[PDB]
Protein backbone atom coordinates (compact mmCIF):
# COMPACT_ATOMS: atom_id res chain seq x y z
CA UNK A 1 0.00 0.00 0.00
CA UNK A 2 0.79 3.69 -0.42
CA UNK A 3 -1.28 6.46 1.17
CA UNK A 4 -0.47 9.83 -0.41
CA UNK A 5 3.25 9.19 0.04
CA UNK A 6 3.27 6.91 3.08
CA UNK A 7 4.73 3.63 1.83
CA UNK A 8 4.23 0.36 3.67
CA UNK A 9 3.13 -3.27 3.84
CA UNK A 10 0.39 -4.94 5.82
CA UNK A 11 -3.22 -5.96 6.18
CA UNK A 12 -5.81 -3.16 6.30
CA UNK A 13 -8.81 -3.58 8.58
CA UNK A 14 -11.60 -1.45 10.02
CA UNK A 15 -10.38 0.35 13.11
CA UNK A 16 -12.00 1.67 16.26
CA UNK A 17 -9.58 4.55 16.98
CA UNK A 18 -10.49 8.22 16.73
CA UNK A 19 -7.97 10.68 15.29
CA UNK A 20 -8.13 14.37 15.99
CA UNK A 21 -9.63 16.43 13.17
CA UNK A 22 -6.23 17.35 11.84
CA UNK A 23 -4.27 14.09 12.10
CA UNK A 24 -3.72 11.80 9.11
CA UNK A 25 -2.05 8.69 10.51
CA UNK A 26 -1.09 7.20 13.85
CA UNK A 27 1.96 5.46 15.22
CA UNK A 28 2.35 2.90 17.98
CA UNK A 29 4.87 2.61 20.80
CA UNK A 30 8.34 2.22 19.25
CA UNK A 31 7.27 4.68 16.54
CA UNK A 32 5.78 2.51 13.79
CA UNK A 33 2.67 3.48 11.83
CA UNK A 34 -0.30 1.39 12.89
CA UNK A 35 -3.34 3.27 11.58
CA UNK A 36 -4.08 5.51 8.59
CA UNK A 37 -6.99 7.53 7.29
CA UNK A 38 -8.15 7.16 3.69
CA UNK A 39 -7.91 10.64 2.16
CA UNK A 40 -11.06 10.11 0.07
CA UNK A 41 -13.47 8.27 2.36
CA UNK A 42 -12.13 9.58 5.74
CA UNK A 43 -12.12 6.20 7.47
CA UNK A 44 -9.60 4.88 9.96
CA UNK A 45 -7.94 1.58 9.05
CA UNK A 46 -5.55 -0.48 11.15
CA UNK A 47 -2.38 -1.96 9.69
CA UNK A 48 -1.44 -5.35 10.99
CA UNK B 1 2.52 -18.84 62.33
CA UNK B 2 1.89 -20.09 58.80
CA UNK B 3 -1.30 -18.06 58.63
CA UNK B 4 0.71 -14.88 59.12
CA UNK B 5 2.53 -15.50 55.83
CA UNK B 6 -0.39 -14.33 53.70
CA UNK B 7 -0.61 -11.07 55.66
CA UNK B 8 3.01 -10.29 54.80
CA UNK B 9 2.18 -10.76 51.11
CA UNK B 10 -1.33 -9.35 50.62
CA UNK B 11 8.90 -9.52 48.47
CA UNK B 12 8.78 -10.78 44.89
CA UNK B 13 11.05 -8.06 43.53
CA UNK B 14 13.63 -10.66 42.50
CA UNK B 15 11.06 -12.15 40.15
CA UNK B 16 9.93 -8.83 38.71
CA UNK B 17 13.55 -7.82 38.05
CA UNK B 18 14.00 -10.80 35.73
CA UNK B 19 10.97 -9.69 33.72
CA UNK B 20 12.15 -6.07 33.70
CA UNK B 21 15.67 -6.86 32.50
CA UNK B 22 14.45 -8.77 29.49
CA UNK B 23 11.71 -6.24 28.69
CA UNK B 24 14.29 -3.46 28.76
CA UNK B 25 16.64 -5.30 26.40
CA UNK B 26 13.81 -5.90 23.94
CA UNK B 27 12.58 -2.31 24.11
CA UNK B 28 16.14 -1.02 23.55
CA UNK B 29 16.84 -3.46 20.70
CA UNK B 30 13.82 -2.19 18.79
CA UNK B 31 14.51 1.47 19.50
CA UNK B 32 18.04 1.15 18.09
CA UNK B 33 16.53 0.80 14.62
CA UNK B 34 15.71 4.50 14.55
CA UNK B 35 19.34 5.66 14.41
CA UNK B 36 21.26 7.00 11.40
CA UNK B 37 24.76 6.14 12.64
CA UNK B 38 26.05 8.97 10.47
CA UNK B 39 24.30 7.92 7.26
CA UNK B 40 22.04 10.09 5.15
CA UNK B 41 18.95 8.27 6.40
CA UNK B 42 17.87 5.38 8.61
CA UNK B 43 15.60 3.59 6.11
CA UNK B 44 17.10 1.20 3.54
CA UNK B 45 14.34 1.91 1.01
Amino acid sequence: FNFNGLKGTGVLTESNKKFLPFQQFGRDIADTTDAVRDPQTLEILDIT
Amino acid sequence: AIGKIQDSLSALGKLQDVVNHNAQALNTLVKQLSSKFGAISSVLN
